[PDB]
């Protein structure tokens, strides 16, 4: 996250950290995710497309730090890895960039509710907040695009939703953004999501709840002017999610 | 105990 504040999982108790193992001895962070229900985490397909070997990923819940432990964390394995079929990566965009991971702990259970582990709400069919709404994003991604390492402490920031009309302006992203995406930016282009934040949540308040409105998907640079962050529009994938829950 | 999506406290 560029800008933002450092935080603790208690402030984002539905955030999931996904890592990959290289038996060599290291586990490296891959992307973030969000807890939908006790056994299901939702993230972005582009995070797994290149190494779709479920057996090599680990998911953690209740984690405030990237490589150190947090008391209250839960470790899980990926029982099912559902990538979207018709996922496409072009020059910038990722289409149908949503993925589901069914998790299981070494004891055989799914997540248990704690002050650091909670689920996030899903929107209703094609229901979104209106542009202007402030939403928050959270993650362990880069703090500057020139960094080659990720922060050890979790971060969060607030961004606002902008219209497609504004995001599809020729000098923003043109028609690379579709109705199945949402764009969110900082009025003063100071904070934003970046590389390492993919998969994590864009949460906004809808109908009085905190809902997962989008999934961090792509963007040109990080916190650049006229280059908003693009998120997968969860509200338009409800059927897809449902057939696998 | 049980989940309540969206609730932080
Ligand atoms: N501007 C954004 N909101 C944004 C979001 C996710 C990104 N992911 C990446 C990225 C950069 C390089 C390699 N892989 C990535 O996912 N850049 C990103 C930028």
């Amino acid at each position: 996250i560029i800008g933002g504040e450092f935080t603790t999982i208690e402030n984002q108790p539905w955030f999931a950290a996904i890592y990959r193992r290289h038996r060599g001895g290291s586990v490296t962070y891959v992307c973030g995710g969000s807890l939908m229900s006790p056994c299901w985490v939702i993230s972005a397909t582009h995070c797994f497309i290149d190494y779709p070997k479920k057996e090599d990923y680990i998911v953690y819940l209740g984690r405030s730090r990237l490589n150190s432990n947090t008391q209250g964390e839960m470790k899980f394995e990926v029982e099912n890895l559902i990538l979207h079929k018709d996922y496409s990566a072009d020059t910038l965009a990722h289409h149908n960039d949503i993925a589901l991971l069914k998790i299981r702990s070494k004891e055989g259970r799914c997540a248990q509710p704690s002050r650091t582990i909670q689920t996030i709400c899903l929107p209703s069919m094609y229901n979104d907040p209106q542009f202007g709404t402030s939403c928050e994003i959270t993650g362990f991604g880069k703090e500057a695009s020139t960094d080659y390492l990720y922060p050890e402490q979790l971060k969060m920031t607030v961004v606002k939703l902008i219209s497609h009309r504004e995001c599809q302006q020729p000098h923003y992203y043109g028609s690379e953004v579709t109705t199945k995406m949402l764009c969110a930016a900082d009025p003063q282009w100071k904070t934003d999501s970046c590389q390492g934040d993919s998969g994590g949540p864009l949460v906004c308040s809808l109908q009085g709840r905190m809902t997962l409105t989008g999934i961090v998907s792509w963007g040109r640079g990080c916190a650049l002017k006229d280059k908003p962050g693009v998120y997968t529009r969860v509200s338009h994938f409800l059927p897809w999610i449902r057939s696998h829950t | 105990l049980k989940f309540q999506c969206g609730q932080k406290t």
